[PDB]
């Protein structure tokens, strides 16, 4: 039998050293032990593609063509049980997503208690009935909504925001957990009154729970950061606002992330590539001096 | 006969619904605005400059970006160009990106459609969605082993 | 980062980990015998997230002793017995919380701060009425910002 995966067609890593620079290492995926080909099976991602890395109850996990492959409990880089004699409740699990239709897994977002896993036409909740995780781990499909494959569903509060594939002028959807039932999910439409506004390719979804907004970049008109500012108050939403920030014409905004209340933005001119800091201060002064916080765009 | 209204809370946001559909306060186009709750509708915060990065193609034509917050004094970008990785600090500097195992895994014509990065507190992980995880041959335990 | 008690077990937070001690004896982080695992052994449950979360507090709220970290919030309860090696850990509500104030509980609520840049906020942290176990965080400075520096 063979006892290795090729260490190059597997996901790599990016670990920093104490020198300051970033290394780009492979991962030493541990050798197969204690079994055969016919009783210690290949881990059901060794003939297809991996789409995501996700952690779930001490277990590193990959998505696959249709499969979910969680690793061993104590040790992340190991997809084989310690001994195929005496199955010992910490063994890696191979739960194929059982559907009626075709669904290739593409993301994994933790939502309420569940770490549910989305794929392009349906949505799948990965929890077990019994212990933490044995070979007995359930997998069911809650809500069969459509979701674009090029944006990662980003969570802000109790919600998770994501995009949907219209042909042109796409949409963004709020993804609930409803109040009345125990465990029924739901997806509304928070562009239901503003379609024809966000062009085609949602490739990044930002957000910040501090200043309470969600924004969306797009490769259909890349000079625009499509802000969606909201404010929940007594469980009823009181502000469905939209805007779009331009940073000057012929300027491409190619990223957006936000540490607590500072939105660090790199943005591309037709000559250079910048980096910036959008601070949500109220009356404070940005740079040292500046008698009135001059609104200056650079 | 001399009607008056007072649209009092312009939090709003654009709505391309027709005229006899809307709520109050919404608007038909809003650029560079910021609709806070108590204070009404501000000009957006003014984009303080930090250090530049390079030329026009210093990053890829459509790269993949993922911010890393490990600590309060350890913050990094990670841009996935179609050929290799650059890494920028949050102050505008640049660290170097070594490749001791060879890169051959980030090279993709469309990096944001095809590469990922999932970052946890102890490790980082990047996944190419185009490379098929191949079975290792030529590393069997015992070569032939006539079992009798 | 913190000391917290949970079902006769002394416990620490860590870089991302939760380390609960032995059931009868507080100052012991090792099982009595690694032959015959005996249901009172210390547990090492790493908080499994999608993103980065370094644990910073532990506040008991309704039935759960949930554990907060700076961008997400984590409930530490098990499915089965009290606490074996099988102890679950899930993230309910991904709110932002400042790292220099301890979330204080009064009644059914727990109050805490949030990192705005200047003129920060305070949030009421619910357990909602309708669902079984859905948490929520409102804003009780939503009508008074620009007041607490």
């Amino acid at each position: 039998t063979e006892d290795q995966v090729l260490w190059e067609t597997m996901p790599h890593a990016l670990v920093r050293a104490a020198d300051g620079n970033f290394d780009f290492k492979w991962l030493e995926w541990s050798p197969k032990s204690c079994g055969d080909v016919d009783t210690n099976p290949w881990p059901s991602f060794v003939g297809s593609s991996i789409n995501d890395v996700f952690f779930f109850r001490n277990r590193l996990g990959f998505l696959s063509g249709e499969n979910i492959i969680l690793s061993r409990t104590a040790k992340y880089f190991n997809f084989y049980p310690a001994s195929i004699a005496n199955l010992s409740d910490d063994d890696p699990i191979d739960v194929a997503v059982s559907t009626n239709r075709i669904a290739i897994l593409k993301y994994a977002v933790p939502f309420s208690e569940e770490l549910l896993i989305w794929s392009d036409e349906a949505q799948f909740v990965l929890t077990a009935s019994g212990t933490l995780t044995s070979k007995s781990v359930e997998l069911n499909l809650t809500t069969q909504f459509d979701v674009q494959d090029r944006a990662r569903p980003f969570g802000i509060g109790r919600n998770v925001y994501f995009a949907s594939p219209r042909s042109s002028f796409t949409s963004i959807h709020r993804y609930y957990a409803v109040q009345d039932v125990s465990s029924v999910k739901n997806a509304e439409d928070i562009t239901s009154h503003v379609p024809n506004y966000i062009p085609n390719g949602v490739f990044s979804i930002c957000g910040s729970g501090t200043e309470n907004f969600c924004s969306v970049l797009s490769h259909g008109d890349p000079s625009k950061i499509f802000m969606y500012k909201f404010l929940y108050l007594n469980e009823e939403l009181r502000q469905q606002s939209w805007s779009h920030w331009d940073f000057g014409e012929n300027v491409q905004v190619l990223a957006c992330q936000s540490i607590s209340s500072d939105m660090y933005v790199i943005l591309r001119n037709e000559f250079n590539t910048f980096l910036a800091r959008i601070s949500f201060t109220k009356n404070a002064i940005d740079l040292q001096g500046e008698p009135y916080r001059a609104f200056m765009d650079m | 006969a001399l009607i008056s209204q007072s649209i009092k809370n312009l939090k709003g946001g654009i709505s391309q619904q027709p005229d006899i559909l809307r709520y109050p306060d919404q608007g038909s186009r809003q650029v560079n605005g910021w609709s806070s709750e108590t204070e009404g509708l501000q000009k957006r915060p003014p984009l303080v400059f930090l250090n530049t990065l390079g030329d026009n193609g210093a990053l890829g034509q459509a790269p993949y970006i993922h911010l890393i917050n490990r600590d309060e004094h350890e913050q990094y970008y990670a841009v996935f160009t179609g050929s290799g990785i650059r890494v920028f600090d949050l102050s505008g500097n640049e660290k170097q990106v070594r490749y001791p195992n060879g890169s051959n895994y980030i090279k993709t014509a469309n990096p944001r459609n095809d590469l990922r990065m999932v970052t946890v507190a102890d490790y980082t992980f990047i996944v190419n969605r185009n490379v098929v995880a191949q079975k290792n041959t030529k590393s069997v335990n015992l070569p032939n082993y006539n079992p009798n």
